[PDB]
């Protein structure tokens, strides 16, 4: 009965988990939007106190599904809720990559986008 | 070799013996019909402090020389034209006389530079005349081998490349820091007079003496002998035994700080209100950093690691840093902060984080942390500014491996992790730990239980309080212990801290 | 690259030759560079990086430069090897900002003919390859390599066996589920290499490993 309060704990913390990889998809789309008005362009960078609990809820599930797996080695079903927890927890890990890299790429082509034209007039010195 | 005054240097007098004296100790009527001239110049290098005067020193009365003549480097200098070299000139003066008068026969002579890359920089003003003329005279159209002189430096590779050439300057050596034989052997040295003499307590082992220093330079450790000598002489004042025990070497062991050890005062000032675990993400960080310490002294091939911890403003992330640093008993420990840094000029700041950087690699085992990173770059979003030059010098920083087996961690912080990937530094780094801050009112009863604010009837109100009001609670530890503060010294804990509390997240 | 060895050595008019190493980052360029050279026995080799342009001005920046060009026409055969061109040059994005004179001083020497028929071969290696499309000076170079990633598992396998990491067992289950957990696989040797080294310490068994592999891609 443990284990499986174990089992919902991981189940509740990868849903939480998802939720927040989704929200920082949101910070991107809008930070790449918005470039001129100068207040709201500084605060989109609220999305590093979205980035740090993602972080922090990828080194917990590392922990507690590795303890679980580890339980499960005598047991068929537990070892099967593990597998599963890895395999869920394997596509977060995917989805996470996936908006990194979109976002990365979509950073590129709004930096080209910037200088590649004639420039405001000359600096100071 | 250690029958005179110097521990721990055994290759170096070999190689040296070798090369320079195995041409002037045989019958003349040997080596001349072998046909070969001496070495004239030398160039040992190394960190300052270790004791390159003393060798130098030595060498001359090993062979009977002459009295030796000094000289250091930026005096040379004059403001008239031509005399700052004319003094490079006299030196060599008695060496021709004697040598045109006696002829073969004469006595060696000595001359010592010091600090000679402060003049002699790479040439192509009066810095090309002084190189000038030292190489024109260093081997001239005119034969001259009844002289040797000796450099003495810290940068080797900033020299102009046609005095190291066969001929000018032939031998160099290196010199490192003492070894734990080394330690031992400086000891033995040093205490000769109290020990024949009978002034030492049997009770002392200077074997655990040595041991328990680590990175001393080798000038310190007279240093630390003299000032012990002292404590035990001044606790007297009877003549019944002057003897010194241990617990002179104890204290005085204690009081001194060597250049290239721990900073434990700045780390024990950075952390000055206390570590105490509100909540059970601080277990886990404490553990990620011990892990990460382990998998530097262990390895071989992972000689450097870079690691960041990044956070919300306010979440308290640089005291983790030092406290990481300060559990774990490496030799080798500084801080960068701003605070060094105010009031300098630009190339002041390059310069001094790049010595910062390159003492590290000669002590065996090493951390280095940064205190922020936006603040040292000069950032100010509006434009934006900041300066390239010093954004440079940590970019390439962060990559250099050290130049042998030495080891190195670096661990540095900041806030402004968005910036960083619109700059495209992020690729310094290999692992990352987040810091976020509170969104919990079991937390606050934490802390506030372990900063004991008020009797527990004010804890327990106020948590239902904010229970019933704040639902999503959130906010750093900084803001929390300062109005925690603000609310004991202030009177009605109600009045302030609940409201404050709430307008400030 | 032998080839071109060759080709540089015994040739009456082709006194000057210039290539291209460009690849993503952690592909691995400057190790290639480094192995061409050592297999030649041209006796001048002589290396700048900005390993040596540390922390000097940048007047320094331009003398050690242009006195490393000097020496190396007194020799009769010569080769040079450059690292990271768009990073001696202070390139940064926003602005963008970078340093010019450091720029026209590479595009004007990497063009001279070396006097009395000596012998001179550069390799240069950068990264940022669109911006140096960019900035204009591509025109000096007479071809370009190009280095991609590994892309297959049966290379990530080629790459345990050296390491000697793997057991029999453990290849089968790492190399199976990478197989069916990642459809796609690219990344830099620098990297592959850190990842087995750590893991090679704590859990040596597939699992870290796998993850692992999966946190590089
Ligand atoms: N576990 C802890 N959580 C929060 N603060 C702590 C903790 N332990 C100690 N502190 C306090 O935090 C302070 C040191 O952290 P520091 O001032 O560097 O925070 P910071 O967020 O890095 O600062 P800044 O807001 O200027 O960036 C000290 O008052 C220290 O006692
Ligand atoms: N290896 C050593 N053995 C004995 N004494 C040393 C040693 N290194 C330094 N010292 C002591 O330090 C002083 C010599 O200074 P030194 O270290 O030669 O100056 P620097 O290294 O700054 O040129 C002397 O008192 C000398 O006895």
């Amino acid at each position: 009965v443990g284990f499986m309060n174990k089992i919902s704990q991981i189940n509740r913390d990868l849903d939480k988990y998802d939720h927040t990889i989704n929200q920082v998809d949101s910070l991107h789309k809008r930070l790449l939007t918005e470039v001129n008005e100068e207040q709201a362009s500084h605060l989109r960078h609220s999305l590093d106190n979205f980035v740090a609990q993602a972080t922090d809820l990828q080194f917990k599930l590392k922990n507690e599904i590795k303890s679980a797996q580890r339980d499960g080695i005598h047991d068929t079903n537990k070892q099967a809720q593990a597998e599963n927890s890895r395999q869920r927890f394997l596509k977060l890990i995917q989805d996470y990559r996936i908006v990194d890299s979109n976002y990365k790429e979509e950073n590129k082509e709004q930096a080209k986008r910037q200088y590649m034209i004639i420039q405001p007039e000359a600096t100071e010195d | 070799f250690e029958d005179l005054g110097v521990g721990g240097l055994d290759k170096e007098f070999t190689k040296i013996f070798r090369r320079a004296f195995a041409s002037r100790i045989f019958p003349p009527s040997v080596i001349e019909k072998l046909g070969i001239s001496h070495v004239k110049g030398l160039l040992l290098y190394g960190p300052p402090g270790t004791g390159k005067t003393l060798i130098a020193r030595k060498i001359g009365t090993m062979l009977n020389a002459k009295e030796p003549k000094i000289v250091n480097g930026p005096e040379i200098l004059s403001k008239y034209v031509g005399s700052s070299e004319e003094n490079i000139r006299n030196l060599f003066k008695d060496a021709e006389a004697e040598y045109r008068a006696k002829g073969e026969e004469s006595s060696l002579h000595i001359i010592i530079f010091d600090e000679l890359d402060s003049v002699f920089k790479q040439r192509g003003g009066v810095g090309d005349n002084v190189v000038n003329q030292l190489l024109a005279k260093m081997d001239g159209v005119d034969q001259l081998n009844n002289i040797l002189v000796i450099g003495m430096t810290n940068r080797k590779d900033l020299i102009d490349s046609a005095l190291l050439r066969p001929g000018r300057f032939e031998v160099q050596v290196e010199i490192h820091l003492p070894d734990e034989k080394g330690r031992l052997q400086i000891f033995d040295i040093q205490t000769k007079k109290m020990r024949e003499n009978n002034m030492m307590s049997d009770d002392v082992n200077l074997a655990e003496l040595a041991a328990l220093t680590k990175n001393f330079s080798g000038a310190e450790i007279e240093g630390l002998v003299k000032s012990a000598s002292s404590f035990a002489i001044n606790k007297t004042v009877d003549i019944a035994k002057l003897k010194v025990t241990r617990e002179d070497f104890l204290n005085a062991l204690n009081d001194v700080t060597p250049a290239f050890g721990i900073s434990e005062e700045d780390l024990k000032t950075c952390v000055e209100g206390g570590m105490m675990l509100y909540s059970e993400r601080v277990n886990s960080i404490l553990k990620n950093g011990a892990r990460y310490v382990r998998q530097v002294r262990e390895s071989d091939k992972s000689r450097l690691v870079s690691l960041l911890i990044h956070g919300p403003a306010g979440s308290g992330k640089t005291a983790l840093a030092a406290e990481i640093a300060l559990k774990s008993g490496f030799p080798f420990i500084r801080l960068i902060s701003p605070n060094e840094l105010s009031g300098m000029s630009e190339s002041a700041k390059i310069a001094y984080i790049d010595n910062t950087f390159r003492d590290a690699y000669k002590s065996p085992l090493n951390i280095l942390v940064i205190d922020s990173l936006e603040t040292l770059v000069d950032w100010v979003p509006i434009g934006p500014r900041f300066s390239n030059n010093i954004l440079q010098m940590l970019k390439v920083a962060l990559k250099r491996k050290p130049p042998q087996d030495r080891r190195l961690l670096i661990m540095t912080t900041t806030s402004a992790y968005s910036v960083l990937q619109q700059m495209d530094i992020l690729s310094c780094f290999d692992n990352e730990i987040a810091v976020p801050n509170m969104t919990n009112l079991d937390e606050l009863n934490n802390v506030m239980i372990e900063s004991n604010f008020l009797d527990d009837a004010g804890r327990v109100k106020v948590i239902n309080e904010l229970s019933r009001s704040c639902p999503n609670f959130n906010v750093g530890i900084k803001k929390t212990l300062t109005n925690i503060e603000t609310a004991r010294h202030d009177e009605d804990p109600v009045n302030e801290l609940v409201e404050l509390m709430t307008q400030s997240a």
